[PDB]
């Protein structure tokens, strides 16, 4: 209730990291038959790419990521990946990304809880062995939910 | 300070001071800070050499791997862009070394220094190589 554990920690960080994950490749791979528009444009010196159909507009993508991020870090993830609207249309810019860190077998310790927050230091192995990694992610209650409180906390 | 060594000069100079920016690389802000994503670390790095390997906003693995000549991986060269297949083909790009290590941006420990050998490298490594100074 008013306690987050380490097992319920890493469940819900696996769930941040996918849903950035899939915000930023602009479809989430589960919603089949999707339509991914396709062309590009330029917007403030970036060249961008449209999300499919299933995050085609900033309302999908709010929808998309409300269960698992507050409010607060929606907003600035949109902001701080620099997406926009073009037609209509939700846009990413271009870019790359890699996996390295195996979430999945990491181990979370806890660091910290005040007022509505609590935070966990997760020690992540690494996919080619490189020393495992430290990351630090911060829930905070929301809606009756603990949710992530930074869009790329989990990459 | 120019061409390939000046490329992995400069590049090497943040070693342990840069995380990775996903997706990023390419805003003024993210340039200011010296924070990149694989291909916008790379771009750099041989942009601060005098070398154009496309513009700024546009360039990623995708058209790195347009860029310079093919060459066989048995013939590679210290400055030549090595590609792995991560999520996808050709998905990381590094600046090979020499000496059978890479340098490169990636989300663990940011831009960083790793071998070729490594088995996850190794695997990762399908000989596909871009020569881009002659």
């Amino acid at each position: 209730s008013g306690d987050l554990s380490q097992k319920q920690a890493l469940q819900l960080a696996l769930s941040a990291r996918e849903h950035f994950w899939n915000t930023m490749s602009g479809h989430n791979p589960k919603v089949k038959k999707a339509v991914c528009p396709s062309g590009t444009f330029e917007y403030q010196n970036l060249q961008y790419v449209y999300m499919c159909s299933d995050l085609g507009t900033k309302a999908k993508a709010v929808n998309y990521l409300t269960p698992i991020f507050t409010k607060t870090a929606i907003e600035k993830g949109f902001k701080d990946y620099h997406f926009t609207v073009s037609k209509g249309k939700l846009a990413v810019p271009i870019g790359d990304g890699d996996n390295l860190l195996n979430w999945k077998k990491s181990t979370a310790k806890l660091i910290s809880k005040k007022g509505s927050t609590i935070t966990y230091e997760f020690t992540v192995p690494t996919l080619d062995g490189s020393p495992s990694a430290k990351r630090k992610v911060t829930f905070v209650k929301e809606n009756k939910k603990w949710k992530v409180n930074q869009f790329d906390a989990v990459i | 300070s120019g061409g390939i060594e000046g490329a992995i000069s400069v590049g090497s100079s943040i070693v342990g001071q840069s995380p990775y920016k996903f997706g990023g690389g390419r805003t003024q802000s993210d340039i200011n800070n010296r924070i990149f994503d694989c291909s916008s670390f790379v771009r750099w790095a041989y942009a601060s050499a005098g070398v154009n390997l496309g513009p700024v906003g546009g360039t990623t693995t995708d058209t790195l791997v347009g860029r310079g000549q093919a060459v066989s991986a048995s013939e590679m060269k210290r400055g030549d862009l090595v590609f792995f297949d991560t999520y996808k083909t050709n998905g990381h790009v590094g600046i090979y070394l020499g000496n059978g290590t890479f340098l490169n941006d990636n989300t663990s420990h940011g831009v960083s220094v790793d071998s070729m050998s490594n088995p996850y490298w190794k695997a990762a490594f399908k000989g596909v190589v871009r020569r881009v100074v002659q």
